[PDB]
């Protein structure tokens, strides 16, 4: 089986031409990247105090 | 007539006098008409202001912005001379003869 | 976490705080302990011309009061 | 008298047409062309003509020998004459020059053809074939 | 009345940013012209006074100039204050 | 005076403190040891400088809105941009702004 | 006492630089999920202070073919135009009052690719050469519409005064009465400085380096004066000043965040995209701008 | 004397100014790089010991070469270590970079960097782990914090 990454087709009446349009002049998805890296901004790091703290080993 | 127009005439001049020297690079040339035009509004403003001439403070702009477009335009001319050439020495336009 | 940058960010707040606060109190210790005289448009330089001869110590801020109309 | 700012501007606004009026190395001909352009502007501004001083630096200085030079890298007795009164409430060189649209209406016309011609004419000369 | 439609709806899609730059300009180009407020504004820049009024000598012949400011006769500002 | 005070201790601090950092690393001792001329980059600054001119022109526009001559100066000023406007267009469709 | 104010008008500029690059990089480490320089100093504090000492005791290496004069001169005027643009903002009083104080920042900003344009020609190379002409025709580039969307929003205020600006917005910031032309700035500022989306391009270059940063703080600070008016107590002018302070800090770290947030374009494609969306609707605006104050009987006092 | 003790004291500015922030360009030559930018990974953030992340060659102050030199890129490391301004240090990383390691009988393996450039410390493995080569990164901050110029001048 077999799937399709880009095979859409844009709708084509006033309100999907608009909506694209404010996409356009208004930069929204744009903003959504900006609302993803400032949410993840504040989240606890993944960063450990070497050389005190010490990454996991096996035996 | 005070000093200063004196001063600013004979800059012009010298402008003009090294214009007419040529010794290479027309963009000198280019440089020299850009240094007249300079003196020019220098002087003209200096006039205008000193005798309160207040609707003839339009002049010195006008003046500024021709002179600009007519230094693009041998700027253009100059590019097209090199394009030819390579380099835009003055004695490469020898092909033209009296 | 993340309000570790807020020191750093204090300094650069009290870095830009420095040079505003500082010409303001220029400003008020300059002109007499009032706001620095603005002079455009050449009426405004002719009162600070007027007030300064005015005054007699040779500056603009002394202001003359009523008092000296006798 | 400051001893005669006006008349050291003036010298050293000659000294550099003298400079770079023997035309040694383009680029330093070109520099000191932004040398006495800079001098002359201090000559309008420390006269009073602000805004034409603050014309002369922008649009010469930043444009037009900016071009230039972008172009070549692409290659190988004074405060006597003065006045006596006041202005009023603003400057006379701002009405002046703002009289532009009220007053110079063939001024404006003649001008903003001339500069779509020179587009045209630069488009033009630089097709090249 | 469609073609013009059509066009409009095409330029609207892969180049909206011209449609509303052209539209600016138009409206900029047209509303002034119907608007009220123009004179308004022309009136105000009439009603400030950048020079000295310069007093007429009286010949008795002008009952319509005041002899001082507070006589009833001459331009009113009431309008102004109102805006 | 002022402005030439300001401008002066500018340039000043500027350049001692430039000498100081490029003559700090030379006192102690170390081991002490074309053509193409692209036609758009031009087309580039012409059309800058052009429409700097047209900046230029448009500059006096703050002062000239008290003129009590508004409509003629409002027809000046939206001739004016609809000239650069045009320039801007004519340059478009004769390829002018392509890469 | 007017030295004194000149200094303390350009060392706290010099010391925020060098504390803005902590923050920079602290801002992006917690935007990456890991932290900045948290060592050299009781919160990478020190950070700035080893970075200025070790790069003012490195080796300069100066070309051995390059011409020493413009070499040294160009961190000069670098320096010299970042400092001196920094002399006509009101905070809230300006250190220098100007009458046409917009029109010098942007015969400042029109002198500030000079540097630019003698840092490539006296590096002795070909492609930096090639490097510093895309530089140079890109800052030219969005200098113009900087220039247009500039005195479109000050035919509001009614002067070039940077004072005005803060009596225009006393009771609603510029950013209500017309966002679009500040949207457009903001990216034409994000363009002139060479900052990310547009960055495509030991002592001098910790010169320029400071240079760009002083002019990117000078940016937020102009446009935080422009679009974002803070009210002004005339008997406290701290209050003004904290507000003008605050709101420049969030505008750098929205600089931040925008370089941390997007890819970077091509040199066309920003080309396409100043000469082809902002140049229309700049111009349309102006135009709408010009006319406003008319239809609407709102033309500001001074002339 | 005081003549001694200022010297001393600038020595230890100096020396705490240089290890506080080293500036490395890195050659990422084979497998021994993934590590490398593990080190740069939010876990062990080199970032936050003032290391930054890809400094440019005309800048940098420690060279890293983690992978194996063959001899047609040999000329091109030792090229960019003859561009680097004098205050400058190698740190090999890995076992090819060291020895040659597992190619050490090729016929086109340098045999170790270090036939090409001095090198200042030596990070053991195949790779070294990403903690590894923090730890001798640390460890050539303490070789640097152990040096002293003023002094030697001051005796000679
Ligand atoms: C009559 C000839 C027509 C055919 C020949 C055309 C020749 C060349 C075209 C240019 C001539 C156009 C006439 C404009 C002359 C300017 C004077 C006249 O227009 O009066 C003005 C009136 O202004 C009008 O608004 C002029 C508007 C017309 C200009 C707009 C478009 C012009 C385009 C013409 C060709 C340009 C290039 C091609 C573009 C397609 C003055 O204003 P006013 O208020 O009374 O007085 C001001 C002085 N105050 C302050 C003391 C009171
Ligand atoms: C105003 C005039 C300026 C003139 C020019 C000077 C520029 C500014 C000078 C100020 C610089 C601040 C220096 C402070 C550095 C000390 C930091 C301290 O924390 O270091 C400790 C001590 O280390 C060193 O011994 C410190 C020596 C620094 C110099 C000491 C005094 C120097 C002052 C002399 C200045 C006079 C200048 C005269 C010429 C103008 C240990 O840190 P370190 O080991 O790394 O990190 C270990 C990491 N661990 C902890 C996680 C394991
Ligand atoms: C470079 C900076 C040049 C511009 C400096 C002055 C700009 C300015 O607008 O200030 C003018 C100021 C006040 O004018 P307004 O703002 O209109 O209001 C005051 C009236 N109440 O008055 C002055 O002009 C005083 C200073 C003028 C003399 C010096 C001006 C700059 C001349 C520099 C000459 C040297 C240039 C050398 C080469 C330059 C290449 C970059
Ligand atoms: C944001 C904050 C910014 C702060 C501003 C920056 C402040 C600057 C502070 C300067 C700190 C002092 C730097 C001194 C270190 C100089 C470099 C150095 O160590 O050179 C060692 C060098 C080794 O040479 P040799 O052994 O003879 O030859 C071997 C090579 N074949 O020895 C020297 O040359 C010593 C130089 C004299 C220093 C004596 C005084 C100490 C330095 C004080 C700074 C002087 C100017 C201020
Ligand atoms: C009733 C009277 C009203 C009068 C009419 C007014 C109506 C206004 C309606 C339109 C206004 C919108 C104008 C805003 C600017 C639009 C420009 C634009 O859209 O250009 C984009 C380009 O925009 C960008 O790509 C810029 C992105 C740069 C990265 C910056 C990140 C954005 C987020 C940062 C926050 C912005 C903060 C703005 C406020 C700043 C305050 C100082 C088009 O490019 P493409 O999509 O690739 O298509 C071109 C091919 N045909
Ligand atoms: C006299 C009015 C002037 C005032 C308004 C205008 C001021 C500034 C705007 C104009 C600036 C110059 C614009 C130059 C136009 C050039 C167009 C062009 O040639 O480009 C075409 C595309 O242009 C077109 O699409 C043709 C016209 C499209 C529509 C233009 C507007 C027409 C009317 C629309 C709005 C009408 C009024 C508004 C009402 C809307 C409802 C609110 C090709 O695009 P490329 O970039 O080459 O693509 C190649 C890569 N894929
Ligand atoms: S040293 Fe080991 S891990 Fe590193 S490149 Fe060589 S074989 Fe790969």
């Amino acid at each position: 089986t077999y799937k399709f990454v880009n095979m859409r087709e844009p709708s084509m009446d006033m309100k999907s031409v608009t909506d694209r349009a404010a996409q356009t002049l208004l930069w929204t998805e744009l903003v959504r990247g900006l609302g993803m890296t400032l949410s993840y901004l504040f989240r606890e790091p993944a960063t450990i105090n070497y050389p005190f703290e010490k990454g996991p080993l096996s035996p | 007539m005070p000093l200063v127009y004196m001063n600013i005439i004979m800059a012009f001049a010298i402008a003009l006098a090294g214009l007419l020297m040529y010794r290479s690079h027309l963009m000198s040339s280019l440089l020299c008409l850009e240094g007249m035009m300079l003196s020019l509004f220098i002087m003209s403003t200096l006039i205008i202001l000193n005798t309160h001439f207040t609707l003839a403070n339009m002049m010195p702009i006008i003046l500024l912005v021709f002179a600009a477009c007519e230094a693009a335009l041998g700027l253009s001319l100059l590019v097209m001379v090199s394009n030819t050439y390579g380099t835009d020495y003055v004695q490469n336009l020898n092909l033209l003869q009296c | 976490m993340w309000f570790e940058i807020l020191p750093g960010i204090a300094v650069m707040a009290a870095c830009l705080f420095i040079p505003g606060m500082a010409t303001a109190h220029i400003h008020k210790f300059t002109n007499g302990g009032k706001e620095k005289r603005v002079a455009h448009f050449s009426y405004q330089w002719n009162l600070m011309e007027r007030d300064r001869r005015i005054s007699g110590v040779n500056r603009y801020h002394v202001t003359k009061g009523l008092e000296n109309i006798d | 008298m400051t001893m005669y700012i006006a008349f050291i501007l003036s010298t050293i606004f000659v000294i550099g047409f003298v400079g770079f009026s023997s035309k040694p190395s383009p680029i330093y001909g070109g520099l000191g062309l932004i040398v006495s352009g800079g001098v002359g502007c201090g000559i309008v501004l420390n006269f009073g003509g602000s805004f034409l001083g603050l014309m002369v630096f922008l649009i010469y200085l930043g444009g037009m020998l900016v071009v230039f030079g972008y172009t070549t890298a692409m290659a190988t007795g004074d405060w006597v004459i003065y006045d006596t009164g006041d202005s009023g409430f603003f400057s006379e060189e701002a009405m002046g020059i703002a009289a532009l649209y009220s007053y110079g209406t063939w001024l404006v016309i003649v001008t903003g053809w001339s500069l779509l011609i020179g587009v045209v004419v630069i488009m033009e000369i630089t097709r090249g074939n | 009345a469609g073609r013009i439609a059509s066009f409009l709806k095409n330029a609207w899609a892969k180049e909206p940013v011209l449609v509303a730059s052209f539209a600016i300009g138009g409206l900029a180009i047209i509303l002034p012209s119907l608007s009220p407020y123009t004179n308004y504004a022309i009136r105000i820049n009439r009603a400030t006074p950048y020079n000295y009024p310069v007093p007429l000598r009286d010949d008795g012949n002008m009952p319509d100039v005041p002899s001082h400011p507070q006589d009833p006769q001459g331009p009113s500002l009431e309008w102004l204050k109102n805006l | 005076m002022n402005i030439m005070l300001t401008l002066l201790t500018n340039v000043t601090l500027a350049s001692l403190l430039v000498l100081i950092a490029f003559w700090l690393p030379q006192l102690n001792a170390y081991s002490e040891k074309r053509l193409p001329f692209s036609m758009k980059f031009f087309l580039v600054a012409i059309t800058f400088l052009l429409f700097d001119l047209e900046i230029a022109l448009l500059l006096p526009l703050p002062w000239a809105s008290q003129t009590n001559n508004l409509k003629t100066m409002l027809t000046m000023a939206l001739f004016l941009l609809i000239l650069l406007a045009a320039s801007l267009a004519y340059e478009w469709t004769q390829k002018g702004l392509e890469w | 006492m007017f030295m004194i104010n000149i200094l303390s008008l350009i060392i706290p500029i010099l010391l925020a630089v060098a504390f803005l690059t902590l923050v920079e990089r602290k801002v992006l480490g917690y935007m990456q999920l890991r932290k900045g320089p948290n060592v050299v100093g009781p919160y990478g504090l020190l950070q700035p202070i080893a970075d200025a000492l070790k790069l003012f005791t490195k080796e300069p290496l100066r070309p051995a073919t390059s011409s020493i004069s413009m070499f040294i001169i160009a961190p000069i005027l670098a320096l010299s135009l970042a400092l001196t643009m920094w002399v006509p903002l009101p905070m809230p009083y300006p250190l220098i009052n100007m009458n046409l104080g917009v029109l010098f920042m942007l015969a400042m900003s029109s002198l500030a690719v000079y540097s630019i344009l003698w840092s490539g020609w006296a590096s002795n190379s070909k492609y930096a050469l090639i490097g510093a002409l895309r530089a140079v025709a890109q800052t030219i580039s969005y200098e113009v519409t900087l220039a247009i969307i500039l005195l479109s929003v000050l035919l509001m205020n009614g002067s070039y005064t940077l004072s005005t600006l803060i009596t225009t917005q006393e009771h609603i910031w510029m950013i209500f009465t017309s966002w679009p032309l500040a949207m457009m700035w903001f990216i034409s500022t994000l363009a002139e400085t060479n900052r990310a989306p547009f960055d495509l391009t030991a002592g001098p270059f910790a010169m320029f380096f400071m240079a760009e940063y002083a002019n990117i703080i000078m940016m937020n600070a102009f446009t935080a004066i422009l679009f974002l008016g803070a009210s002004h107590d005339p008997h406290t002018p701290e209050l003004y000043t904290i507000n003008f302070v605050l709101k420049t800090l969030a505008l750098t770290i929205t600089f931040l965040w925008i370089r941390a947030s997007y890819p970077r374009f091509r040199y066309d494609q920003l080309m396409h995209l100043l000469w082809k969306s902002f140049l229309p609707l700049t111009l349309a605006l102006c135009m709408w701008h010009i006319s406003l104050p008319i239809m609407t009987a709102s033309i500001p006092p001074q002339s | 004397s005081r003549g001694e003790y200022v010297v001393a004291k600038l020595d230890d500015l100096v020396n705490w100014a240089r290890r506080s922030s080293l500036w490395p360009m890195t050659f990422g030559l084979a497998c021994c790089a993934v590590e490398m930018m593990h080190m740069a990974a939010p876990r062990y953030d080199m970032d936050r010991f003032g290391v930054v992340f890809r400094a440019s060659p005309r800048q940098s102050d420690v060279m890293i070469v983690a992978g194996t030199l063959t001899n047609k890129m040999a000329p091109a490391l030792r090229k960019v270590y003859d561009q680097m301004p004098e205050p400058r240090y190698v740190v090999s990383m890995g076992s090819c970079a060291n020895g040659g390691g597992y190619y050490h009988y090729s016929y086109s393996v340098v045999r170790g960097c270090d036939r090409i450039v001095p090198v200042d410390i030596y990070v053991p493995g195949c790779p070294p782990t990403a903690e590894a080569l923090l730890y001798g990164i640390l460890q050539l901050q303490r070789k640097i914090k152990r040096e002293k110029r003023l002094r030697i001048w001051y005796r000679r």
